[PDB]
């Protein structure tokens, strides 16, 4: 016999204040009895259990599916707290690569003995007229909490030296498989598998020979040796959609985006707002059922993503999709994407392009740093200039990363630019507004320095909506250069944040009246400090 | 040689901080480290029975290539149930030298108990291999409890030092020990030189800024109404404040770039207002059983404005940060260092760090905060989204 390396346990202690399981075992039939109380019997014969007496009072229910499903639930409860997928488009090609998984992983690994007592269970007689059999688990249960943790722990401290001793094989462990890739030879590549194969037979792990030739069907993806993709993405036909089966579709679409370029959720996820219910039938928008044909169109043909290469550059490039909506693709060379994805703006009042596409930048960089540990160099639709004037005038501080401007419009554009100091030869709007609280009835306009005057009355309206109304007043009846005096800290507020877009048309209107002006000097002054030009008067009426 | 006991606070469980994503160079030098730490005892690894975990990265102070490993100990130092000595004299000195202290800490044991608690991991790129999990077994740099208990080890290292020359302020934060004195930079380095090597046996230049408004031959209607504007704000901080008079020179409608000649009374208000700007803030005190509140303000051109305060509209300081290092094509480069700046400042007049209020995006500062990072502390911080009006009247 030969003496397999013994695996030191891992320590196990129930939560503090909490005691072990006592639960009622299940009335299961006869036939269900006999197959669970043959696999025991083999399982104690293989030595990944041992039977106990009735002084332990700890016992967990049991059932069968043949199958023994031990059911921890109540377990696990009591049981401490012990301590993300690899992505294909970070993986580094090699010119081999093989699959080994290890058979009966968690019963390959022992259980602290301590802690051996609190897996125990019941096997009823039949007809109840016997007391039921009793056993307990000398190795990680299947359904426990506490085993793949353990389990990882025990595969890495076996997997150490043979990796330290074999730097030229890169060697990855994701659940209870291993993936072994190198560059040499094919023959010293099986050899090396081989090695791995006996030196987990030391320690007592079965590996398969022969195995799994590529391509790989795993976590959703295709691996084949020289690209990977998504397996393939279906997505449900029915004359009436359900909610539940909108979350499918968009998890689904989502999926598919990180290879597929131009995917488009707005519209769906615009429409799952406040529903809550799974069954709620909702209607789609001609925009929608467009979107949902046009990523059928999408899906239609097949997409690949390349592997890492550490030796090129690493390059992000983005795309204004409209509506909020960005995409980006990041590649090694021209053509060939690492991968895609896509970036959706915030819930907001008001914003501009630039910012979303900053936040854009921030999450690229994130994923970025996370799959390929490094910031790939961007390549942007907006001008050097663009940038140079916002993020030197923004209010907050700001930045991207190295970059570069890729001419490929829509390019994110700076739509008007407010003065710093008040303008020479410009007529000056000193505008007000106000509206009362209870009638929402309210007025809002202007006095200029040139005599203009005006005064508009409205219905159904707030003091913020009349401050605004009189600046969008003051822009419509000013020529091509205006300084206008507010005493309004929200418009002011609103104008200052600099939005390009508003959910609010009349903040829209205002924004285009900008765009339409050559030079405009926005002040503010203190409200009823009796500041002249500025007239209350008028629309508090 | 001995561990003193060490336990949280009561009702509270370790800290768990997801570890956030690193880069590759950073990876390499915390496991090149790590290692030769792992070498010395100074760290053990640990197996999955540790819940617990902490953030950590890497980081390179100036005149260094050598990198540095930084531990986030925020919510640990939260979690630890509080330890129980101020020098106000430490502000007053004329120049102030901060040190690295840290490589006297690693030679404490950590209380064994305690250990579990001080749990990080080295993240690996890709999830392609699971993280390296380490736990300390002596008195990790960044914790609190880690001067607090080498207090009096550091007491017995000063007592020849501090027994020598009284006229020297000597004060201890963290990883940092802060020396005050009035001797001359000459002087002062050899002296820092010989406490360096007293250590190896066992710079800064410490007012509320005044509230100034300007001093003009002729006033238009904007500069007049930038003026009120100033004044008005003014007038929550100061009580006598009044700008009636100035807006009387507003009445009428003008254009904002029309001269308007002030006259007496208009005059004597603004003379007045700068007698009252002139005096200190009255009845403002420093609560240290409150948070002390920083906020950040951009001006442009490398400019930056800070103020301290406990309470909205009573300062206990205020500043202005034009330092040009290396900084000019990056904003959050900038607004580390003053921050930065400004914590360092906090430590040595209040002896706490302040809550930052940051003028830039979550997601922004989270993203690039911790490549311009040269501090071995960590402040906590907030964002605001609204840009501020006080802008313009802190210029
Ligand atoms: N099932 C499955 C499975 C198989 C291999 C995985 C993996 O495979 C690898 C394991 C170690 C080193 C490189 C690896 O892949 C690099 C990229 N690649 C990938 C496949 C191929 O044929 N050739 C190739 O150069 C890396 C990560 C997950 C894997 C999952
Ligand atoms: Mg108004
Ligand atoms: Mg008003």
């Amino acid at each position: 016999m030969v003496p397999i390396s013994p695996i030191e346990t891992v320590p196990v202690k129930l939560k503090p204040g909490m005691d072990g399981p006592k639960v009622k075992q299940w009335p299961l039939t006869e036939e269900k009895i006999k197959a669970l109380v043959e696999i025991c019997t083999e399982m104690e014969k293989e030595g990944k259990i041992s039977k106990i007496g009735p002084e332990n009072p700890y016992n967990t229910p049991v059932f069968a599916i043949w199958r023994k499903l031990v059911d921890f639930r109540e377990l696990n409860k009591r049981t401490q707290d012990f301590w993300g997928i690899p992505h294909p488009a970070g993986l580094k090609k090699k010119k081999s690569v093989t699959v080994l998984d290890v058979g009966d992983a968690y019963f390959s690994v022992p259980l602290d003995e301590d802690f051996r007592k609190y897996t125990a269970f019941t096997i009823p007689s039949i007809n109840n007229e016997t007391p039921g059999i009793r056993y307990q688990y000398n190795v990680l249960p299947q359904g426990w909490k506490g085993s793949p943790a353990i389990f990882q722990s025990s595969m890495t401290k076996i997997l150490e030296p043979f990796a330290a001793q074999n730097p030229d094989i890169v060697i990855c462990q994701y659940m209870d498989d291993l993936y072994v890739g190198s560059d040499l030879e094919i023959g010293q590549h099986r050899t090396k598998i081989e090695e791995l194969r006996q030196h987990l037979l030391r320690w007592g792990l079965t590996t398969p020979d022969k195995q799994k030739e590529p391509p790989f069907l795993w976590m959703g993806y295709e691996l084949h040796p020289d690209k990977w993709t998504v397996q393939p993405i279906v997505l449900p036909e029915k004359d009436s959609w359900t909610v539940n089966d909108i979350q499918k579709l968009v998890g689904k679409l989502n999926w598919a985006s990180q290879i597929y370029p131009g995917i488009k959720v707005r519209q769906l996820s615009k429409l799952l707002r406040g529903t809550k219910a799974l069954t709620e039938v909702i209607p789609l928008t001609e925009e929608a059922e467009l979107e949902l044909a046009e990523n059928r169109e999408i899906l239609k043909e097949p997409v690949h993503g390349v592997y890492y290469d550490p030796s090129k550059d690493l390059i992000a490039e983005i795309q204004k999709q409209g509506q909020g909506q960005w995409t980006y693709q990041i590649y090694q060379e021209p053509f060939k994407n690492l991968k895609t994805g896509k970036y959706a703006r915030m819930r907001g009042a008001h914003t501009n392009d630039v910012k979303q596409l900053t936040e854009a930048v921030q999450k690229i960089t994130t994923e970025s740093i996370v799959i390929w540990g490094k910031t790939p160099k961007f390549k942007l639709p907006i001008q050097k200039e663009t940038w140079e004037t916002w993020w030197t005038e923004y209010w907050q501080a700001t930045w991207i990363p190295e970059w570069e401007f890729v001419n490929t419009p829509p390019l994110v554009k700076l739509w008007y630019q407010l003065e710093k100091e008040p303008i020479v030869g410009a007529e000056t709007f000193y505008v007000d507004g106000a509206a009362n609280r209870e009638t929402k009835l309210g007025k809002a306009g202007y006095v200029t320095n040139k005599g203009r005057q005006k005064v508009v009355p409205l219905t159904n309206t707030t003091n913020q909506k009349t401050e605004l109304q009189a600046i969008y007043l003051a822009l419509q009846d000013s020529g091509l250069e205006v300084n206008i005096v507010t005493d309004s800290q929200y418009a002011l507020g609103i104008i200052q944040a600099q939005p390009d877009k508003s959910e609010s048309e009349l903040v829209n209107q205002i924004i285009e009246q900008l765009i339409k002006k050559e030079k405009v000097y926005l002040a503010w002054v203190p409200a009823h400090k009796g500041i002249g030009g500025n007239e209350q008067v008028d629309k508090l009426v | 040689i001995e561990t003193v006991p060490v336990k949280l606070k009561p009702g509270m469980d370790g800290p768990k901080v997801k570890q956030w994503p690193l880069t590759e160079e950073k990876i390499k030098a915390l496991v090149e480290i790590c290692t030769e730490m792992e070498k010395e005892g100074k760290i053990s690894k640990i197996g999955p029975e540790n819940p617990y975990n902490t953030p950590v990265f890497a980081i390179k102070k100036k005149d260094s290539t050598k990198w540095r490993k930084l531990v986030d100990f925020r919510e640990l130092n939260k979690r630890t149930q509080d330890f129980w000595p101020h020098p106000a004299g430490l502000k007053k000195k004329k120049s102030v030298t901060v040190l690295d202290v840290g490589d006297a800490y690693f030679s404490v044991p950590l209380d064994e108990d305690f250990r579990k608690y001080t749990a990080f991991t080295i993240p690996s790129i890709n999830n392609e291999t699971p993280g390296i999990r380490y736990q300390y077994n002596v008195l990790p740099q960044g914790w609190k409890g880690s001067p607090a208990i080498f207090q009096s080890s550091m007491t017995k290292i000063l007592e020849p030092f501090k027994k020598q020359n009284p006229d020297i302020v000597i004060y201890q934060y963290m990883d940092d020990l802060y020396v005050g004195s009035d001797l001359e930079i000459g002087q002062h380095r050899t002296k820092i030189e010989e406490l360096r090597q007293h250590l190896l046996r066992w710079e800064l230049h410490p007012t509320v800024q005044p509230i100034v408004l300007p001093e003009k031959d002729s006033w238009t209607v904007n500069d007049i109404q930038k003026l009120v504007g100033k004044l008005n704000w003014a007038s929550q901080i100061y009580p006598g404040i009044k700008v009636r008079q100035l807006s009387k020179l507003l009445r009428g409608t003008k254009a904002l770039t029309e001269v308007i000649p002030l006259t007496e009374e208009a005059e004597l208000e603004l003379a007045e207002n700068r007698e009252i700007l002139k005096e200190p803030v009255h009845g403002v005190y420093y609560d240290p059983s409150k948070d002390l509140i920083a906020e950040i303000q951009k001006q442009g051109q490398g400019q930056w404005t800070y103020q301290i305060y406990q309470e909205p509209f009573k300062n206990l300081k205020t500043g202005k940060y034009a330092r040009m290092r290396g900084a000019h094509t990056n904003d959050v480069k900038q607004l580390t260092e003053a921050v930065q700046k400004i914590t360092t400042e906090s430590i040595v007049i209040w002896g706490k760090t302040p809550k930052f209020k940051l003028p830039i995006q979550k997601e922004t500062w989270e993203t690039w905060w911790t490549e311009y990072w040269q501090a071995t502390w960590i402040p906590e911080w907030e964002f605001v989204n609204t840009p501020p009006l006080v802008k313009l009247w802190y210029q």
